[PDB]
């Protein structure tokens, strides 16, 4: 056990290069391996290296070699991913893993079975320029009634949404943003609440762009007064 | 380099049934080391099976693994909603390689979408764009369709949209169309409408708002 | 063409698997570099027809290690030593899989791997030789017994033979290393007694515009 | 290896004897013994690899 906990989603240009952590519980770390592996289409999953913190010891996929640096903070327990000279199709979330089986001495294990995960780290490579999103709520109308808000015209990718907090979360659905043909995202998120409730419930859209430090709320409401 | 190779692309089976996933691998691999994944959609890999048949720590005993040499199987018993995953195999034998996956999706009795329709903010629309909402809730199967009218006259290269995964618990599909006018162009009309048709339909639903 | 930096390690040291040569596990080349900088850091061995193997694995051009089910019934494995640690801990040639005592006892053992696939296996391993009688029987009860790797087409018997070595790093015995190439439709086939350094699987092993140099130039 | 009936094997060896030479075996077991001698010499002989008919 550790959920192993990773660092918060990145926007790199070409040229440029990552840390993403990856933080470990004591027995994960000294006891167990570290491997890195990433994902995007195209590339179902891609092992890249993997590391015993109990060593120091590495090994790296040839794919990633000599810009791939895999490294450790004993007092932390994390362990760091370093791709260095970003290329455009780097873009990927980037995974930390546990190796299954336990440390053997005389056989570092540094290909196995992967048993805990990470939550995963989007790196976004492009040389196009960050920008932070507007917010626009979409105000419902005439039993059950849905309503929402509308996330427009950002750079990169992710954003977080939530409602009324975290008080709000059945119900709600949001969308897989979609690239807009300006080079910008958009993304919407729509909650199905009782129509009776409209009248006494506040219903608040968060949204957080940590690509740009941006953080929005918005209060979803009602119109209909004029015939 | 061990490629592999999994069938079928995609699996699509009702609740109470079993799911057969079968991997083939370019070498012979021992049954010692190859494991089994789930990935629900934004979720990190879960580690169903290790060791080929191995099951793994917090994992159900409908999950069951088999195989050897070039040919792999992962067995689901008792299909449930939550099983709405992509499957991936693996072996370490070698360095770590990993299948393209297997798309599960869980039938459910066709479900017609709850249809709503948002017109562009006031706020929005100071901007200079008109952006038009047209949601489908809640339905079965994924294919839909959905048509744009202005003044009741189709609009095409407009209108972009996306769907969430299957939901792990209710088995249904949403849809978020939306129709991005400029202001200007918003302003030239007053009837705006989504038409949607769907297999829990008998006929076409129209849902729509007037101004401006 | 592709350059691969031997650096610290030999190419030899790289195949076998020792500790500080863990980066070059599966890595591939068209040439390989040997620096005169390189050192070995691992159990003491010696490779009767080194040269030959050396250069069989340089024009193959990779170290693609792929793992195998043995079954080594009764017997207790991954062994390790101080003349071989990685850090403070005892470790050993990661490709190989040291054989001793479990609960005070060791049978003979008799495994085949069979070659079921479209190309050749090379199949590295070794055979301990140890520094006094008492060493023997603590590793292994039984006494100098025999080791023998056989093929369709191949032989290989192998004495142990028991014996002061030179002191390499805590340790005065010795590992003598060996190669097999087993065909398709070929049978590995492993009848040991004791002292059986045990092969952990197999290389894929081909041929190729692939080889090795020696120099100290810098790669640039 | 299992090869026709059997789990076991021979290990081939030669010997070349001089005029003036003498062959001579000392066993104590396990010997495939030699029925006689090959006489060697060598000349205008060779060996080829080939599928080739002759004609
Ligand atoms: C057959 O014939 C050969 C030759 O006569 C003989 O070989 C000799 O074998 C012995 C033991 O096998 C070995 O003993 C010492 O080996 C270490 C090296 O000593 C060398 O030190 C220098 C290198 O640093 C070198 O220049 C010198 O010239 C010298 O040769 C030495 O460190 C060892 O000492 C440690 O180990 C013993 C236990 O074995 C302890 O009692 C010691 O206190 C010491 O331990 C301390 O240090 C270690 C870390 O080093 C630490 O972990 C520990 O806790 C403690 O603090 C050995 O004394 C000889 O070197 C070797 N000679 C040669 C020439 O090879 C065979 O033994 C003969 N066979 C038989 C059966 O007799
Ligand atoms: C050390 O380790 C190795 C590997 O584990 C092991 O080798 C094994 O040795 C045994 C015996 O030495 C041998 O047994 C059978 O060999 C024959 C081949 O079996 C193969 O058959 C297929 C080929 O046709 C092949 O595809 C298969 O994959 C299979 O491997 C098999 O025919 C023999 O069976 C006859 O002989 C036995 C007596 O020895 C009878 O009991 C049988 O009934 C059968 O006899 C019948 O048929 C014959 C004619 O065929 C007829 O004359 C007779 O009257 C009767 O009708 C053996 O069962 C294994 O094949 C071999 N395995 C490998 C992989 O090589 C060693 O034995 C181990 N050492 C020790 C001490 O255990
Ligand atoms: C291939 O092999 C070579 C040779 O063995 C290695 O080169 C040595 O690597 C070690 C380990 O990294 C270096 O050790 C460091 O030494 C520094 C200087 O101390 C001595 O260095 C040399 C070698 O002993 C002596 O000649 C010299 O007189 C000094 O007495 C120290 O400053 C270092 O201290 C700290 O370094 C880092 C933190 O920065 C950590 O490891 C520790 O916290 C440590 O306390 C360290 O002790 C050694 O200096 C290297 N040799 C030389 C000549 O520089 C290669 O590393 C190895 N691998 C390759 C090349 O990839
Ligand atoms: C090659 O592989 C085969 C695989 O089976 C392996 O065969 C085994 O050989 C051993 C050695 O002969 C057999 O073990 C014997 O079995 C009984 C009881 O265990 C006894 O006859 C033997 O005990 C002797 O030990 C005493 C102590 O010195 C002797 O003084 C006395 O003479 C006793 O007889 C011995 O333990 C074993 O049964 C077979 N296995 C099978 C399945 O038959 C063979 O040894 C391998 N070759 C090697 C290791 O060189
Ligand atoms: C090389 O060729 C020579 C040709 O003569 C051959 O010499 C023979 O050696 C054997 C073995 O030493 C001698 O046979 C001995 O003779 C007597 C009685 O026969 C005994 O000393 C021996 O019996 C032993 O057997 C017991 C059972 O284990 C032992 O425990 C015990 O110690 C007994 O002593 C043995 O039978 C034979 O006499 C000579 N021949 C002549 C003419 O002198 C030699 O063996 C060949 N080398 C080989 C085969 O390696
Ligand atoms: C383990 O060894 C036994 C005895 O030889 C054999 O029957 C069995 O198949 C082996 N297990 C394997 C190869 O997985
Ligand atoms: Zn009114």
């Amino acid at each position: 056990q550790v959920q192993l906990v990773q660092s918060g989603a990145e926007v790199k240009k070409p040229g440029s290069s990552v840390r993403v952590s990856c933080k470990a519980s004591g027995d994960t770390f000294s006891s167990y391996s570290i491997t890195w592996v990433r994902q995007a289409p195209g590339h179902g999953l891609q092992w890249m290296g993997g590391i015993f913190p109990i060593f120091g010891s590495t090994n790296y996929a040839q794919k990633f070699d000599d810009r791939l640096t895999i490294t450790t903070d004993d007092s932390s327990r994390t362990v760091y991913m370093e791709l260095t000279s970003l290329r455009l199709e780097d873009t990927a979330v980037y995974y930390c893993a546990r190796g299954a089986s336990k440390v053997e001495p005389a056989a570092p294990a540094y290909s196995d079975a992967f048993d805990m995960w990470g939550q995963g780290t989007l790196v976004t490579v492009s040389s196009a320029s960050t920008k932070g999103p507007s917010v626009f709520p979409l105000a419902p109308s005439s039993g059950t009634a849905a309503l929402g808000c509308l996330v427009k015209d950002y750079f990169p990718e992710p954003v977080t949404v939530s409602w009324n907090s975290g008080a709000l979360t059945s119900g709600v659905h949001t969308f897989p943003a979609v690239l807009q043909s300006s080079g910008l995202y958009s993304l919407s998120s729509v909650v199905t609440v009782p129509s009776s409730s409209l009248g006494t419930q506040t219903y608040i859209c968060n949204v957080n762009h940590k690509p740009s430090n941006t953080k929005v709320d918005k209060r979803v409401e009602p119109k209909s007064c004029h015939h | 380099d061990i490629v592999m190779t999994q069938s079928p692309g995609t699996l699509s089976l009702s609740p109470g049934e079993r799911a057969t996933l079968s991997c083939r691998t370019s070498q012979g691999v021992s049954s010692s080391y190859l494991a089994w994944y789930q990935q629900k959609p934004g979720q990190a890999p879960r580690l169903l099976i290790s060791g080929s048949s191995s099951r793994a720590t917090g994992i159900p005993d409908r999950f069951s693994g088999s195989g050897s040499g070039r040919d792999f199987t992962l067995t689901i018993s008792r299909l449930e909603p939550e099983d709405s995953a992509v499957y991936y195999c693996q072996q370490y034998a070698t360095s770590p390689t990993f299948g393209q996956g297997t798309r599960v999706e869980i039938k459910r009795t066709v479900a017609a979408p709850s249809v709503f329709i948002f017109p562009p903010s006031d706020e929005q629309l100071k901007s200079g764009t008109a952006s038009v909402v047209c949601l489908l809730n809640n339905f079965y199967p994924r294919e839909a369709k959905v048509q744009w009218k202005v003044d009741n006259a189709l609009q095409s290269g407009n209108s972009q949209e996306s769907v969430t995964e299957q939901d792990s618990k209710d088995s249904t599909y949403s849809l978020s169309s939306t129709l991005t006018l400029s202001k200007a162009d918003y302003e030239k009309h007053k009837v705006y409408a989504c038409e949607v048709t769907h297999q829990g339909l008998s006929s076409p639903v129209t849902k729509s708002f007037n101004r401006g | 063409h592709q350059i691969l930096d031997g650096k610290n390690c030999t190419l030899i040291d790289a195949l076998l698997g020792d500790p500080h040569c863990d980066d070059f596990q599966n890595k591939e080349w068209d040439l390989f570099v040997e620096r005169s900088t390189a050192y070995s850091n691992c159990y003491p061995y010696y490779v009767p027809d080194y040269a030959t193997l050396r250069s069989l694995v340089a024009s193959s051009g990779n170290l693609e290690f792929t793992q195998e089910s043995f079954n080594w019934t009764g017997v207790a494995q991954d062994g390790s030593s101080y003349a071989c640690r990685r850090g403070s801990v005892n470790s050993f040639f990661s490709r190989l899989n040291w054989l001793y005592n479990l609960n005070y006892k060791y049978p003979e053992q008799n495994v085949t791997m069979p070659n079921n696939d479209k190309f050749d296996k090379l199949y590295i391993w070794g055979v301990h030789h140890p520094g006094t009688d008492k060493d023997q029987t603590n590793l292994y009860v039984q006494a100098s017994g025999r080791v023998i790797v056989s093929t369709k087409r191949s032989q290989q018997t192998v004495i142990p033979n028991i014996g002061s070595r030179p002191w390499v790093r805590g340790v005065s015995s010795i590992i003598s290393i060996y190669w097999t190439i087993v065909k398709p439709g070929d049978i590995l086939l492993i009848n040991s007694t004791g002292n059986l350094i045990a092969p952990r699987g197999y290389f894929k092993i081909q041929s190729g515009k692939s080889s090795i140099m020696r120099s100290d130039a810098h790669i640039d």
